[PDB]
């Protein structure tokens, strides 16, 4: 409550000036997604240290991504469409073939070190029985080992899938620079002189058969009830490398459908492009 | 000196160790030390811990295993106290021992480890392709030729380049990196031309004009702001380098042009680079606030473009358009041709534009550090303001600046105890004279003293002046800072007066330490307390002169009459706690115990008695003049019958009052008392309430009576006020060259761009005007200005409005100051007593110069840098004859001034006295131009020759100042020798050699034998009120004490024909 | 001497800062000092701790979030010995850093922040109609002519007065 | 970096004038040498050495060591007014109290003062102050200002000098220490040369140290330095004005000017402070009137002047220390 | 709100003198259609800057 | 506000009251489980008030 007090008093959100320094709202206010398109960012994810509320700052520093910013090399070689002048994508995790210990599992374990001490603090403050404490602590260790198991299948096998998928023709926009504190997606619009512009990106409420709603709970099945090819314990299932041709052919099909789609409207608009006009008095300044 | 000289070399390749050194470069055996292995500072105000490692380690990307070390957890052991050395040192020793770089030792003498690549390899736990390349073949890191070091990695990996992230130089900032460097394959110059030409198509990318290891690398920015801060820091580096390259000094810096080239960037970067390449800034050793840098430089673009001549403006626009170009001075390119001639393989950024001309523009001042500027504005300059718009200063908060009614004193502790007496002069008191003075007394009493003198008397109250000094004495005591002062010494009395508790002494020299459990409350003084203390000091110093300890003699007593004398008796009693049998009685109406409460006249049965009596009784006010006369008479009678030594206050010191007092003492004792009119320095500066010391002596007192004494003249020349006194207005708008303004000040704030104009207009009225900004963020400059009558009497001699506005333009924006802290200016500032004396003299002369007819000009001999000018009316021509007044003939011609920069000749034959002219001779007779003192006979020769030259001309009026001899015998007796002090019998003004003094009777004698008409005249109290109100000056306390004696004893001679 | 003489002026309007000053008037960077930022005395006999803030802060209505700060809990660390400077100074520095007045910086030289209204606005967590009036339009707090400073609030709120 | 005794840094070395008269042809013969040496600048090698071995870098390890012993409490004994005390005032940015005349007040337990910030010309100004107290009288052990006396320090960025001087004299009563010059933050007054005509600076001492504007006519630097010495001499009985371009003609025209102003000749001497940059030819000139007539008022072939005169246009670019390996 | 305060300070209504110049009330008052048939005009449509 | 000032104050009220009941429990040698129970019921009321 005190940590949260100093925190929320600093401001629920902030912006970035031309100087580049963060300036906070100083004002408690629930985040709404409209703000995502604006100059505002949520304050927990700012990672500007705050005196007297360091605990929240540490727990928020548990949220920092472990991956890296891959350049979309192959997609550029193949001249696939790309809205950014330098295409890039954030891979969630690096490959780590050599080490005795996965750096990802190690970091998650330190995350559960911090979280476990936070839950022990909360338990002793709230006069809890030692047995129920042993139980939450044991469940925490349990997750730590389960993560130790799947960490290879992520760092070594999902990372490649994120990279090849990074190169696909249709993944044209940049998604994330990997820095939560200052990221803002580039926002192109289809402006018209003769109408209101259409943002490519907005909260239009087309949930796309429910796609845009995000269930975070998906981490539970993923950690704790799904096998991976890379983690046999050891059947040694052979890894699958998918034929490019399927995803390629659907990408290309989407593309040609799109051009042919725009075509008739785009033709007439060219024919009439000079047709917009302004009323104009012509005052005469000569005898004849 | 013309050509640049520099020993260029790649510092980064130099920093890289030979491979055998790598095992020991972590120094496993020896403990790391500050100033070498590292440096750490705790910025106490920001509560931040900055730790920068040094040597090869200074460029190092920490592994996530490296961040898990305690050494990085150290700042979180705090806030707030700085990490003790011993924890930091050893933790650093631990993490430094932890780092084990992969390498291959080799016996060859030409190899150096690729520090960057090996550190980056380790940092990723060797999972990067460059990392595993280092693992399977560590010997690859070794290299001779610096360039091939990265080449062998490029060829081995088959890759076109490599991206290395950069850490903050501070290693306690675990935060997102601003950008990342991208080493490129290069190696021929042509591959570089291609890589850059291609680089124009990217987004937030920049390169240096030359690269380390001769391998091309391009920074890539996460965001335009990070780019802006980088470009800024590097523009600053290039400026600091160029600033000494132009001075011709040898430069060991890595590259000739430390500025970045924006291969692809936002507008703000292009403009930062454009303004950055022009080198607008003047050289500056002042520390900068490095954090606000970008903003500052952007403001500088915002100013440089805002005021440059159209060709310069177009040049900056060209620069802003060809941002990928590297603009550079011819000398720079000459240096590049030198380094290419030396090392042909070297790569350099190709797309440069040489400057055939280094642009002709003023350097801009830039001190981003703390400190308000105090401009000493000049009356005239290059700019001619034919008609300027009124400038409206936006009103100031008191948070940014306050304005107190009066400036508090800043003074030595001994100075506050400084009495200045006046001995009686006349030998007899004829009966008609008593009537003639009685009318002046009854009239001055029944029709009260001037509202202006009384307002000043009651505005600059002495307690408010003394308080910051007396409070500072207290704060050092309670924190234990003081511990040494002699018993009976004035500093001891001051401690007794600064603290409400007993002061024990473990020894005669050492103060007893404050008991550990408590802090004594501050002493409570009423306004008349300190004055009573100074009168006590005056009594011990009048009883005998040489005394060092002001302690009461044993088995002796003293009484202090008057209302609210309690704090005085308390400080006195506790001051004398050590001496045996020291009674210190108190008296007066409204007097709490210890003091007896009694009313004047004292009860007839009561018989007070002591060795000393500091009477200080106040007037009842609501009474007949006969009443105050009989009452003060009985007060002095009782005050004298009881004590051998006395010091009675006189509230209404008429010559008749005081002379009737001496008449009364002779009426009581037979033999005359040895009286003197004392005036304590701790007394209120404008009060005319002088004391009279009284003591019988075995010798008859020749010349018992006073007349025209300075202490009396403070009260006599005060009269009924003609008009209500000027009240210091604080106007904001600055009209251009408009004469009308009240005495007072010019507070306000105004935008920095209109700021130089503000000072260009402010110059018309103000001798100086302090200016500052609250912060680098603020667009406004706060500005304060006193209004001095002299400068107004200089700038308004003509309609011309010249100013140094062009120079003031250089101060915008960073050259105007910065001060987050409050400033407190005063409606009445302090100034030295002698300057005030010159003001009273200049008023006494100026208000006579207006009344006279016909005389066209004022020839003020000795008027250094136009000090005399306030005397002169605006229509009049003004001529100075001082061989020390520097000559600008343009200003002589501009303000209708004429200045003969030759010594004036005092010989009668060569003297060039003229009809219809006013000759000022203010303090010139006392000194030769070199500053040596003139012997009194030579001064008699000077006055004789000037009156002789004046005998033969019409409408001529001279004002020759002279120091009287009778002051010496005064000042020898008085203790207040500050500023004005006797030495070897010659009076010494501050910042002057002592000068021999003339006798007044001898002066009137030579002036009467010459036969010329003459009038001795001295500035009066109304003149004092006039100067102190008009200038905004307030009287000093010791200055207030010394000022009456100092003024009456330096009469001006007024010759007239 | 007979006629009264005085330089009358509104000290409260004088105490109010210009809007750019408001970001720094909390002095986030520098440590607060006695005799300037504040003065505190322990009346040893009454065993009471009197702390008066100085400058613009001297008129200030604390938010209930402001009272939850340790600096106000300081007297209860005692009886009885006077709070050591170092605890008081830094706790005061903490609460002073905590206050973030809503405002709009402006380049005009005549504006001054409406210190009273902004402090009262913050103090209620901006749920008063004058408070939300400050939130939706913070620039309203800025003013040149001292009187119109409250007038613009009265007209904007349509109300006959404010308590 | 220098390795030296603390007293050594405060060590002026003057040169008294020798010639008894200044014939009119000699003025022309030296005027040509002055106009030529000025319009065609001084050697790039002498200037490079002048600007390479900068004095601040030499002094710094000594001045830094004075500081580190202070903050760890290692120092505690030095006399007031002693040069070591001035050096401590110059090594630390805080007030120095004295519990007694011999014992330094112990550093308060809760804090460590920040290192003093000197610009390159600071220490030189300090050494000129020491030179002034040591020229006013010879035997003095304490370099403290006399009570009820004042001093002014003209020139850009004289702030650190005035700070170290003020804090050095914190004990003496009534010791004004004014500052002046363009680019001067408060306490120092900011003013430009020529000084404003209304302004009337005055003191017992004046350490002028005004720099040349560089971009000007020789007539300009001549008239400007002339007015600078004039103002510097009219105000103080004792003065120490820097000469940026010490031609024999410049300095002799200076003495000619002082005789033109005062009648009787001033007792000038060309001082050169030890804390001044080693290769700088910018010698100072001490100035004080005396009751005796000054026989042999003029300089010629003085060493301080010869440092500037025998310097001439460089024939070739100066050797730069190569570091060959084979 | 601020622009509002200035506008209403000028007056919520105005008349039109014989010159044709607008003359605003200086006063805030609720309008009523009782005013439609009088000299007064709503000030929002004055179209005076 | 993100948070009701009323619920916040009630929660600080239950902060004080809960520490008072823990003091009273440890002074009166109570089992840790019954303590966990009163403490849990207190948190429960805190959320119901929220
Ligand atoms: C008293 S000082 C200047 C103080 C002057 N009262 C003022 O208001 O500034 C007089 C100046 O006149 C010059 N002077 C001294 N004796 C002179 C003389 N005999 N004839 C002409 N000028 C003289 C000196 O240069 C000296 O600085």
């Amino acid at each position: 409550p005190v940590e949260y007090g100093i925190f929320v008093q600093r401001g629920a959100t902030y912006t970035i000036n031309a100087a580049g320094e963060f300036e906070f709202s100083g004002r408690n206010e629930k985040w709404d997604q409209a703000l995502y398109l604006s100059e505002h960012f949520p304050a927990l994810f700012s990672d500007v240290p705050l005196a007297g509320a360091n605990t929240i700052i540490a727990i928020m520093r548990l949220f920092t991504p472990q991956g890296f910013l891959r350049t979309d090399d192959l997609a550029i070689a193949a001249n696939f469409p790309r809205a950014s002048r330098n295409p890039q994508t954030y891979i969630p995790y690096t490959n780590q073939r050599g080490t005795v210990t996965n750096e990802f599992a190690s970091r998650f374990r330190t995350i559960v070190a911090t979280l476990a001490n936070v839950v022990n603090e909360r338990a002793v403050q709230d006069d809890m029985q030692k047995a129920t404490r042993s139980c939450t602590k044991q469940w925490l260790r349990h997750l730590e080992t389960q993560f130790d198991n799947i960490a290879v299948a992520h760092t070594d096998h999902l990372s490649v899938v994120y990279a090849t998928m990074s190169n696909f023709m249709l993944n044209f926009t940049n998604n994330f620079s990997g820095n939560h504190a200052t990221f803002k997606p580039d926002q192109y619009v289809i402006t018209s002189p003769e109408g209101s512009y259409k943002p490519i990106i907005e909260r239009q409420g087309e949930t796309v058969d429910g796609l845009t709603i995000i269930d975070t709970s998906i981490v539970w099945p993923i950690l704790c009830q799904c096998t991976y090819p890379l983690v046999r314990q050891s059947i040694m299932e052979e890894i699958v490398y998918p034929d490019p041709s399927t995803t390629l052919s659907q990408s290309l099909s989407v593309a040609q459908v799109l051009s042919k789609l725009t075509l008739p409207d785009a033709f007439i608009n060219m024919i009439l492009s000079g047709g917009d006009s302004v009323v104009m008095r012509t005052y005469q300044t000569e005898a004849d | 000196m013309w050509h640049y000289t520099s020993i260029n070399n790649d510092t980064r390749v130099a920093l890289d160790p030979k491979p055998n050194q790598i095992r020991t470069i972590t120094k496993p055996n020896t403990v790391p030390q500050l100033g070498t292995d590292y440096l750490y500072t705790f910025n106490s105000q920001r509560r931040s811990h900055t730790l920068r490692l040094l040597g090869p380690f200074q460029y190092f990307n920490f592994s996530e295993t490296d961040r898990g070390h305690p050494l990085f957890r150290l700042p979180l052991k705090y806030p707030s106290k700085a990490i003790p050395a011993d924890e930091l040192i050893d933790n650093l020793h631990s993490w430094m021992r932890s780092v084990h770089l992969l390498h291959v030792r080799s016996e060859d003498n030409t190899l150096r480890y690729n520090w960057m690549l090996g550190v980056y390899a380790r940092s990723t736990n060797y999972t990067t392709p460059v990392g595993q390349l280092v693992v399977n073949a560590p010997a690859i890191l070794n290299y001779s030729n610096p360039q091939d070091a990265f080449n062998s990695v490029f060829v081995a990996l088959g890759i076109d380049y490599i991206d290395i992230p950069i850490t903050n130089s501070n290693i306690f900032d675990d935060s997102s990196t601003p950008y990342n460097v991208r080493i490129w394959h290069a190696p021929t110059m042509t591959e570089v031309n291609h890589i850059l030409a291609l680089m124009r198509k990217s987004t937030l990318v920049s390169t240096h004009s030359s690269w380390h290891w001769n391998v091309l690398h391009t920074f890539h920015y996460r965001s335009e702001s990070d780019m802006i801060d980088h470009f800024a820091a590097k523009i600053l580096e290039d400026w600091r380098q160029k600033e000494k390259l132009d001075k011709g000094a040898l430069v060991e810096a890595d590259r000739v042009i430390q500025r970045l080239i924006p291969l692809s960037s936002s507008t703000y970067v292009q403009r930062l680079a454009a303004i950055g390449a022009l080198y607008p800034n003047e050289f500056t050793e002042n520390v900068l606030d490095l954090s606000r840098l970008s903003t500052a430089l952007l403001q500088l673009s915002d100013t440089y473009y805002q005021h440059a001549n159209d060709q310069l403006r177009r040049l900056y626009r060209r620069m802003y358009n060809d941002s990928r170009t590297l603009y550079m001075t011819q000398r720079h390119q000459e240096l590049l041709l030198a380094q290419i001639t030396a090392d042909p393989n070297i790569l350099l950024y190709p797309y440069t534009y040489i400057f055939t001309t280094i642009p002709t523009s003023m350097n801009y001042i830039s001190n981003t550090g703390q400190g308000r500027i105090k401009h000493s504005l000049t009356v005239t300059g290059a700019t001619e303001h034919d008609t300027v718009a009124d400038i409206v200063l936006g009103q100031t908060g008191e948070d940014v600046i306050t304005i107190s009614m009066v400036e508090p004193m800043s003074i030595a502790v001994e100075d506050m105890y400084g009495y200045v007496l006046d001995t009686p002069t006349r030998d007899i008191w004829p009966a008609d004279e008593q009537i003639e003075q009685k009318g002046d007394a009854v009239a001055l009493y029944d029709t009260k003293t001037s509202r202006a003198l009384g307002m000043f008397n009651n505005t600059v109250r002495i307690d408010d002046l003394l308080s910051p000094l007396l409070s500072l004495v207290y704060r050092t005591y309670i924190k234990g800072d003081t511990m040494t002062m002699t018993q009976g010494s004035l500093d001891h009395l001051t401690l007794c007066a600064a603290v409400d508790s007993d002061i024990t002494f473990v020894g005669n020299r050492m103060i007893a330490p404050l008991p550990e459990g408590y802090i004594p409350k501050p002493m409570h003084r009423n306004n008349s307390t300190m004055k009573m203390l100074s009168l006590y000091v005056a009594l011990k110093k009048l009883e005998n002169f040489a005394t060092n300890s002001y302690l009461m003699a044993p088995d002796t007593s003293i009484i202090l009459l008057g209302a609210e004398r309690e704090p005085a008796v308390n400080i006195l009693r506790r001051f004398n706690r050590n001496v045996s049998n020291v009674r210190i009685i108190g008296m007066g109406d409204r007097a709490v115990e210890p003091n007896i409460r009694v009313r004047v006249p004292f009860p007839i049965d009561k018989n007070i008695s002591a060795d000393f009596i500091i009477c200080d009784i106040n007037s009842y006010e609501d009474q007949s003049f006969e009443s105050m006369f009989s009452e003060t008479i009985s007060v002095v009678t009782t005050c004298a019958s009881a004590a051998t030594r006395a010091l009675v206050k006189i509230n209404h010191p008429s010559e008749y009052m005081i002379n009737s007092v001496i008449e009364r003492l002779s009426q009581l004792g037979g033999v005359f008392y040895h009286t003197a009119l004392l005036k304590t320095a701790s007394q209120n500066p404008y009060s005319y309430e002088t004391y009279i010391y009284i003591t019988p002596i075995a010798a008859a007192v020749r010349f018992p009576f006073y007349s025209n004494s300075a202490m009396i003249n403070r009260y006599m020349t005060a009269v009924a006020d003609d008009e209500m006194p000027i009240i210091p207005s604080i106007h904001t708008v600055i009209k251009g060259h408009s004469n009308t303004y009240s005495p007072g000040l010019f507070c306000g704030c105004v935008d920095v761009q209109s700021a130089p104009l503000a000072l260009s207009q402010l110059k018309s009225y103000c001798s100086e005007a302090t200016t500052w900004r609250v912060d680098s963020d603020d667009n406004l400059v706060n500005i304060i200005a006193r209004i001095d009558p002299a400068r107004i009497a200089l700038e308004f001699r003509t309609r011309s409005n010249t100013s140094a506005y062009h120079e003031y333009q250089r101060y915008v924006p960073n050259g105007l100051g910065f001060k987050v802290r409050k400033t407190r200016e005063f409606r009445y500032m302090h100034r030295e007593v002698t300057f005030i004396h010159k003001l009273m003299m200049y008023a006494l002369i100026r208000e006579q110069i207006s009344l006279t007819e016909n005389m066209t000009q004022v020839v003020s001999i000795g008027g250094r840098n136009l000090a005399d000018i306030s005397v002169v009316p605006l229509n009049m021509k003004y001529v100075v004859i001082d061989p020390a007044t520097r000559i600008e003939t343009l200003t002589q011609e501009k303000k209708n001034i004429e200045v003969q920069s030759r010594p004036f000749q005092f010989d009668a034959a060569n003297m060039d006295l003229e009809n219809n002219s006013i000759y000022l001779f203010i303090a010139v007779i006392m000194n030769e131009p070199n500053g040596a003192a003139t012997p009194a006979r030579m001064q008699m020769d000077k006055i004789r020759n000037v009156a002789t030259a004046m005998l033969t001309r019409t409408n001529c009026v001279a004002y020759i100042s002279f120091y009287e001899a009778g002051i010496i015998t005064r000042l020898d007796q008085s203790t207040a020798h500050k500023t004005i002090r006797v030495e070897e019998g010659r009076l010494k003004v501050a910042n002057y050699v002592p000068v021999d003094t003339l006798v007044e009777a001898d002066v009137t004698l030579m002036l009467r034998d010459i036969g010329i008409t003459h009038e001795i005249i001295r500035p009066s109290t109304p003149e004092l009120i006039d100067a102190c109100s008009n200038y905004g000056i307030r009287l000093g306390s010791t200055g207030g004490a010394v000022l009456d004696v100092f003024n009456h004893y330096s009469p001006v001679i007024k010759l007239v024909r």
